[PDB]
RNA sequence: GGGUUAGUCGAUCCUAAGAGAUGGGGAAGCUCCGUUUCAAAGGCCUGAUUUUAUGCAGGCCACCAUCGAAAGGGAAUCCGGUUAAGAUUCCGGAACCUGGAUAUGGAUUCUUCACGGUAACGUAACUGAAUGUGGAGACGUCGGCGCGAGCCCUGGGAGGAGUUAUCUUUUCUUCUUAACAGCUUAUCACCCCGGAAUUGGUUUAUCCGGAGAUGGGGUCUUAUGGCUGGAAGAGGCCAGCACCUUUGCUGGCUCCGGUGCGCUUGUGACGGCCCGUGAAAAUCCACAGGAAGGAAUAGUUUUCAUGCCAGGUCGUACU
């Protein structure tokens, strides 16, 4: 997950069962203040949603990743 | 000697799913799914393919502009145009028999 | 993709303010069967479609850099 | 390059490369006649329905400009070849003479003024100037009528 | 322990044989019959409905729930790259589809709803409700004949690999081009001119012509092919440097042809066969009709162009 951010400008969260790519789209939006550009997702072996949401060439993925706290 | 596969998961040969051998950028073959071929429109009466009409699916008529579809003349879209000739040849005789009767 | 042969063409769609980017290249091909000969190759990223204009002429093609706004995002080769 | 007009459209072809170039779309049903600028970058049309269309060909297929100087058909256009002149004439007996400046290099398009309207062709069976033409060099403008005279125009 | 990422591939939607609530009717009853039937089975237009002065009036339309296909029907995506294990779903670039807002460009209009062509019909556009009619969706199998693709076969040149006791200008291998877009192209068919026995045209297959042949000139479909854009920047084949490194870095070449009762397959126009003549529906388009609506100081066209926004749920590993 790492990777994906440098080459492909890529956030990957963990996200709630019961969400979709319109709310994932909007909650990313809201809370760091940043474009997205497309959402994908899938539902893990373990169980949960991993989500792989590209943001635009705009907003650098690698800023908002030093905000968040993990990098 | 190169070999190919069915792109999608249908594995048999029914008339949607059917395949071209392509060769590719890559420099290998390739499959590519063909859709199916449009017939023409027919005129509705003398039973034949019309002029000035293209071929598409049913549903591409939907995307494509009015003059591809229609032709200048009165009942263009949808007449022979031989057989639009000879319902005027006749509403005008029928019509003056009937001043006659 | 779609080519354009008119040079009036191509200058209205530098100022249309849509185009963040453009890109030229330079391409070396033989004319005939004589000589080499240096080929350029002027492209513009338009949201829908890449529009492109192909100068054979080498000293047109130096014009036409210099031709672009300075606005405008220009990428060699 | 060879300049097709049909009634409808302009086409451009390179004889070389043999092959379509350009297609204007002037907008009329039924032109007339075209004339080409001196350096070779804009066109005028003639059309039966009263007008007349300055094509900047490098700028957009359709018309730059229309022009309406005209009661009747327009027959003719032309363009001088040295002067920054074009004329128009038309079936209302009436040739209108405009000033045209052309920017070749620079991102601004054609200056177009109106200049003269010259009277005196007689009408005949509704028609009036038929043909006109430049002098290759002077500001003189030849014009022939269907009142079985040509005329001289000058300043 | 890790691994299966989709507006475009499917499911979902449509109907098939068939299944099955409701209204009803049988049955002591578990329930059985029946499927548009002996049902008040909804949803559209207009209204100072012109007086009763603070209460709905006048009309229009006509069959029927739902389920039933991961092979039938059906909007739309391709190339290249990448992983220990994934990809038409990720990355890069390049496309398209559906629905919705509108705003500039063009077109059209003071003869308001385009012009041209004898005609087949043509073009970047070029209002349109009720209702009606038509086409597409939409279809057997066999036979040869034509056209295309992929493969096969084959020559020159530029690289690489092997053989070399003797012979061999030798043997093998690389030299590729997607969807999509714009121009252009074909049998059949159609139009105009003209008037055919001294009968002519013509298929491998003998059918066609005064209901207008032969001939000459046109118009149309775009399967398919061609040409440029996509696109050489990609990929492929070679060469040489840096070096514990989990490492980069830089050069070239990527060209021009040919053959056919060839093989596989797609398609075309024909012919044979039947007491067999070889699904339906969703969906889309057109045509007839003209309810009405629009300008001269600025409107009408979002079936021409460009631009803005959005695309959920589940399957996706491997045999």
């Amino acid at each position: 997950a790492m990777k994906k951010v440098e080459d492909g400008n890529i956030l990957v969260f963990q996200v709630s069962m019961k969400a979709n790519k319109y709310q994932i789209k909007k909650a990313v939006k809201e809370l760091y203040e940043v474009d997205v550009l497309k959402v994908n997702t899938l539902v893990r072996p373990n169980g949960t949603k991993k989500a792989y949401v590209r943001l635009t060439a705009d907003y650098d993925a690698l800023d908002i990743a030093n905000r968040i706290g993990y990098i | 000697a190169q070999r190919v596969t069915f792109r999608r998961r249908n594995p048999y040969n029914t008339r949607s799913n059917k395949i071209k051998v392509v060769k590719t950028p890559g420099g290998i073959l390739r499959a590519q799914h063909v859709k199916k071929l449009a017939t023409r429109p027919k005129c509705g009466d003398c039973g034949s393919a019309l002029q000035g009409i293209s071929t598409l699916r049913p549903r591409q008529y939907a995307t494509v502009s009015k003059t591809h579809k229609t032709v200048s003349r009165a009942y263009g879209g949808s007449r022979c145009a031989n057989c639009v000739k000879e319902r005027i040849i006749r509403a005008f005789l029928i019509e003056e028999q009937k001043i006659v009767k | 993709a779609r080519e354009i042969t008119d040079i009036k063409q191509f200058l209205e769609l530098t100022r249309r303010a849509d185009v963040k980017t453009a890109t030229v290249k330079i391409n070396k091909k033989l004319n005939k069967a004589g000589k080499p000969f240096r080929q350029t190759k002027f492209k513009v990223r338009g949201s829908s479609s890449l529009y492109t204009l192909v100068i054979n002429d080498a000293g047109k093609a130096k014009k036409l850099i210099q031709s672009l706004p300075p606005t405008l995002k220009v990428n060699r080769l | 390059q060879l300049f097709v007009c049909s009634q409808r459209y302009v086409r451009i072809y390179d004889l070389s490369q043999q092959i379509l170039v350009k297609k204007l779309l002037p907008g009329a049903r039924w032109l007339s006649k075209i004339d080409i600028h001196p350096r070779g970058d804009n066109l005028i049309a003639s059309s039966f329905d009263k007008r007349v269309l300055w094509h900047d060909l490098d700028l957009a297929s359709t018309p730059y400009k229309t022009l309406r100087y005209h009661e009747k058909a327009v027959r003719s256009v032309n363009f001088h070849k040295k002067l920054p002149l074009f004329s128009s004439a038309a079936d209302d007996g009436t040739i209108h003479v405009f000033h045209a400046t052309v920017y070749d290099d620079m991102m601004k398009n054609p200056m177009i003024v109106p200049l003269k309207k010259l009277t005196g062709h007689k009408v005949i069976n509704s028609l009036g100037v038929l043909d006109a033409i430049w002098h290759p060099r002077e500001a003189w403008l030849f014009s022939a009528g269907a009142d079985n005279t040509a005329r001289l125009w000058t300043t």
